[PDB]
């Protein structure tokens, strides 16, 4: 019966999860973490990724 | 070239300062990493294809 509420809550959480998981996507970059690119590639090369 | 030799480097420390500072290399191009950052990086393994 409480679904109307629970449902809503889930959606919120769901969105956040998706958002957080979008931190782990390459989007075409060599890696999905900025620190690795900064530590490996020089700014002239790193900036495109 | 068709039988390019491969060597494995593991469990060791390499000083790459002497590597990129040498003028005996005509071409020296790094992809996905910078020559200077090598001394400040750790890698599980290295494969040298000669």
């Amino acid at each position: 019966a409480l679904g109307k509420l629970q449902d809503v809550v889930n959606q919120n959480a769901q969105a956040l999860n998706t958002l957080v998981k979008q931190l782990s996507s390459n989007f075409g970059a060599i890696s999905s973490v900025l620190n690795d690119i900064l530590s490996r590639l020089d700014p002239p090369e790193a900036e495109v990724q | 070239v068709y039988a390019w030799n491969r060597k494995r480097i593991s469990n060791c420390v390499a000083d790459y300062s002497v590597l990129y500072n040498s003028a005996s290399f005509s071409t020296f191009k790094c992809y996905g990493v910078s020559p200077t950052k090598l001394n400040d990086l750790c890698f599980t393994n290295v494969y040298a294809d000669s």
